[PDB]
């Protein structure tokens, strides 16, 4: 008469508390682990120019004059007008094509000798005081051309570590960007880039570099202290959140580990091989890097459809071992009026060449910290029965033993009574 | 929704509807081959906008 | 004898747990919603100069020579000494006042033709590849003078969207700041500004721009990639937190939606109309923009009292649908030595004019994310009775049914016993 | 027969819930307190040069010619070759040592008159409009040489406050870095610094400045708006987290309050006094600042062992009243083409001297906020018995009164039965 | 405390005390009109530092 | 572990093992005096790598 009227008050609170479980709510927890060892993040860096000017020949101009965006489709200097006299004299001399016999061409060979060698870009690599050198930089290939990578972790070299904060305990790279050997830009295209600097992306060792869409820039003539603070992320598998937590062999067709950057490159490789069996030089695989004349029919518009679709054509999900890197720039003008005539004498260069083509990166951890942000499921199964008993211990008083002995009550109802 | 992408099973975003397949969309002097997740169908000739899982084969 | 001694142990734990409710504690939850569509934030931008030099006339100098901070109160060139010869020749020629008859004046008309037109500031507006134009910029008025606004959302034009990350999928604005036509600064005042650059504030569509107190700066001669990461905030109404969550008509005397920026402008309009019935040109309302001679008596010191009070004179509270925008700058030197002689030929300008008066903004989303930080009440009313029953299920064992049937116990105490 | 079989189900859930207490898990809570008064953070600033060139004498060159890194160990100009003619003429004239009698030397006296005086560095200090002056800067000593400190809070001057946001309500310091009087760098050492700018660290009043390892940089010729947003941190004592929360007298051998920066200086003072009873001029204590010839035997390598150990030699823990300061830079080019000939006339300097040696800091609070991040223990002792009773109110139904009256049950078992 | 500001009801900050009204504080060649929240009264001629709600009318 | 540093008691990091004392490690034309927390012992002559609390006296 009233016990029926309190069971519905229990049934309403029990139904909302079992539906509160089916929301899969989650809270997040932020720590600051004062760690003692930290692995150095892999710094990559690309010049903003793709091919240097003083190291291209006649056959490179004959075979890829339109891919260089320098020549006419009927093989001439198209807008050779009011640019320069020293650039124009060397241009028509290496674009004569007067009985110039062609040669066997290979695009991967073209990028290995017409990009930017690190032996004349870099001037002084450092690490915590001990003198870094030139062969610590694993060469990589991405869309800006030839790009290098400090602290890669592959090809046998171990992952370097750091154990002290402060500006004196990281890289100190005095680069040189060589603005004289940029491409002449007397034409006009859609991909034209007037700038002159270095794009640098700081990432962990597992992701391949993606300078096109994640890297900042560093201007020449300005030493930029770039601090860091290593974050760690732990996301949850579905239906709590989203993970590709199954790491046996998810999508690693050309890599080993899974990452949101390596998804898009593996996407754009598998899409292009399904169109004309090509791949560009920044595309890992086994199908051949294809001929320059074949690039203009199939390989060019198949990828320029991708930058026009106005959606991410190939989707995927983030993993849940993500380690980002938060950064905080600052700038100090490098070629001082006290220090002008020493750098011009030492590196055997002009005076005005110093104030335009000298860059000093400086990357270091600020405080040896660890900012972990993880997701934890907030209403587990073991808290369900623990919170199903707060109200039945209050409303009716009945334990489940009163229901467990209610089975032993039923022996006197079906056997003895009927 | 967990339909295919060139031979790999891949889940879509939970906001995203039915996926599709296309040996078309010419767009240049070419005949493209597309396959992926989507949110709007335009079925004229081959845009198989099927809302079932693993439909693109 | 002991049941009285365990009820006080219940009463102490119950009193602290009902006072824990009256603290109104709240925890906060951070997500990363991997969204698929994102609305572009409304970029506004102001030059750091208020009135251009080559487009002021005699009557503008006669009527507002002291508001321009260029003339004497007895109508002369006050400190015309050792500034320039080309500036001084054109100055005294447009400040002769030899039988120069005055004209009807209007301050709103003065700011529409003596500010900075966007048709000669802007050179190339872009959006995801497709070519933006000049008439997408809604003109606004704030304290730096004439200011523009990309992606306003008002006046019929819809809110633009983006669906891809990376640097190639946002604005690419090659501005031009025209340092030649700044005001001559041979005088000295308290408002003197030696700088020359653009102030740019990124905000959502509902707040009016507030460049005076929230915008950063972008230097000329440096293309600055400005990343973004859209945040969402949900605050709680009082007494949990603070909101003006009642959005029927709170304070929208000249706007439609409520925001912490639009509070202060609506404050400073309603204060000044209660003093001398004026308003400046950056003040929305219906009272007339008042005469320049009337500005010097009433309108100038009534607002300069506001910057001297050493308190925010007009207070309000933040709303709880706030969407901020976190930013991360980076700089790359624009006018390259390869790209010098093309920009001077194309835009028909000098060589040294390029390296001083060319700015390239570049604003883009980094990863299509959504960092929501919301406040949730941590001890609701429905958790009070759920946690009032943990101890009485442990201390005394008594359910509330033992109190609910204690009413049926009272029938045998007042009716049958007495 | 079954009550024994449900007690083990209770005992498993009770053992995990008492071990969940011994994990000492903790969640963290983020607020945004819209405060009304905020204390201004103490800005320190150092030039990147240690000793000015035009204020060193013969005996300073005779006594510390090798510590200046300018002279030979056998007292000559070592690499006086192809640097300059004006620098080299004044160098050999103040390095003659032809019957130059020595003098009494003191290193603390050398740094007080050969550093950088603030009376000719600073040009215009401001604070909210009212004109700041030169004697508000408490002189401090750190590793870059002579350094100054705004808003120190010591030596009787109170802590200044601010009550409004925006760019017009903080410092506006038009500094001057004097690149002409830097040290000549025609030699080459390991500590060589080619740069020329100011390092500025924003910190609270209790920590001493630590410009070597925490400060950013500001380039000359660029006015940099530096925003701020005051954070507050509350960490927990062990075994929940880590604190030196006992603040009676923890390690304050030369200071009063405890901080992670003041730990390392107190470390490096107490280590060096245990080696040769010296201290450098940036080391607080009572032992004498020792002679320059004594620095070369003991004081130099004892500290250069510290920068080579590849570990933080002296460890400590963070306190739990930490107030950090998050920053967000932006740059605007200062010496405008309209404003060139006024600054050269006013400060009595050249034209090209303006565009190289003028810096304008500008530090201000953005919005008067308070981002507090505190740690709270998530499973206290008073929640243990509250959650030990959810299952025994569900599994067996037995309250602790059924165990409390089980003591009164035992009176009939040991007294009357046996 | 929820007193007025030129015809709009506006709550104060919870740290802030009594509000006020003033047809005074000359400060220049002028006679100002002020009204808002405050924390310190200086009642000489018209500074109605009343600590009641909606007092400034 | 809470061993000494030149006359001040200081706890180590919870990842860090036994601490030590050394009137050695010459490294230059000098004979250093070191004392602090550590994680690797190299006991040859005086490196007292004792894993007890307050051991360095
Ligand atoms: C992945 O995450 C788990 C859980 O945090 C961690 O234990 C494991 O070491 C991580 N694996 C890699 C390869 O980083
Ligand atoms: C130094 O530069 C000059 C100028 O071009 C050149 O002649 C000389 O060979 C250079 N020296 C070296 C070692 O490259
Ligand atoms: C305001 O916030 C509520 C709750 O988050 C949301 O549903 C609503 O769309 C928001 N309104 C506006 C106009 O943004
Ligand atoms: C280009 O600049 C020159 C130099 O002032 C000028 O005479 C000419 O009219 C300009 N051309 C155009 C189209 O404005
Ligand atoms: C230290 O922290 C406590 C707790 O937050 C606070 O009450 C106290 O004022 C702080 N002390 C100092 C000196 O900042
Ligand atoms: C101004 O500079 C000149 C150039 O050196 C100098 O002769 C003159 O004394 C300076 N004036 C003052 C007041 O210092």
């Amino acid at each position: 008469l009233c016990f029926l009227g309190s069971l519905a008050v229990l049934l309403c609170v029990c139904t909302e508390r079992v539906q509160y479980y089916f929301h899969y709510h989650h809270v997040t927890k932020l720590d600051e682990v004062a760690a003692s060892q930290l692995t150095f993040p892999a710094v990559t860096l690309c010049n903003l120019n793709e091919f240097r000017f003083s190291q291209v020949s006649k056959n490179d101009l004959y075979h890829a004059g339109e891919l260089l965006a320098l020549l006419n489709n009927r093989y001439e200097i198209p807008d050779t007008q009011m640019a320069d006299e020293k650039q124009l004299e060397i241009l028509q001399d290496k674009a004569n094509f007067r009985s110039f016999k062609p040669k066997p061409f290979n695009m991967r060979e073209f990028y290995d000798r017409a990009g930017h060698d690190i032996r004349d870009m870099l001037l002084s690599c450092h690490f915590r005081g001990e003198v870094c050198s030139a062969e610590d930089f694993k060469v990589v290939f991405t869309r800006y051309g030839k790009c290098y990578t400090f602290n890669s972790g592959r090809d046998g070299r171990p992952r370097l570590k750091t154990m002290k904060g402060g500006t004196g305990n990281g890289l100190e790279i005095m680069l040189d960007i060589q603005q004289d050997e940029y491409l002449p830009v007397w034409g006009e295209t859609d991909e034209t880039s007037f700038e002159a600097g270095i794009k640098v992306q700081i990432h962990s060792q597992d992701e391949p570099p993606f300078i096109d869409q994640l890297g900042f820039g560093v201007a020449p003539g300005f030493q930029t202290f770039v601090a860091c603070q290593e974050q760690r992320l732990i996301y949850l598998p579905p239906p709590w959140g989203t993970c590709k937590a199954v790491t046996m062999d998810s999508d690693l067709d050309f890599f080993d580990s899974y990452s949101i950057t390596a998804c898009r490159i593996d996407c754009e490789t598998r899409y292009l091989v399904e169109n004309c069996n090509c791949r560009m030089v920044h595309m890992p695989g086994d199908a051949p890097y294809c001929t320059p004349e074949q690039y203009k029919e199939c390989a060019d518009p198949a990828l320029d459809f991708l930058v026009e679709k106005d959606q991410e054509y190939c989707v995927c999900e983030m993993p849940c071992n993500l380690t980002r890197y938060g950064k905080e720039l600052s700038m100090v003008k490098i070629p001082s009026k006290a220090s002008a005539k020493y750098l011009a004498k030492k590196f055997n260069k002009s005076e005005q060449y110093i104030g335009e083509n000298i860059l000093v990166l400086d990357i270091f951890f600020e405080v040896l910290n660890y900012e972990t942000i993880e997701q934890k499921k907030a209403y587990e199964i073991a808290g369900l029965l623990g919170d199903i008993g707060g109200q039945m211990g209050l409303f009716i008083g009945a334990s489940i033993l009163t229901v467990l002995e209610l089975f032993d009550y039923a022996y006197e109802v079906i056997k003895h009574k009927l | 929704l967990k339909c295919y992408q060139h031979g790999k099973v891949v889940t879509c975003h939970r906001d995203m509807k039915f996926c599709y397949h296309n040996t078309g969309m010419p767009f240049r002097n070419l005949k493209l081959i597309l396959q992926g997740c989507s949110s709007s169908c335009s079925e004229t000739e081959n845009n198989k906008c099927c809302s079932t899982d693993r439909c693109n084969k």
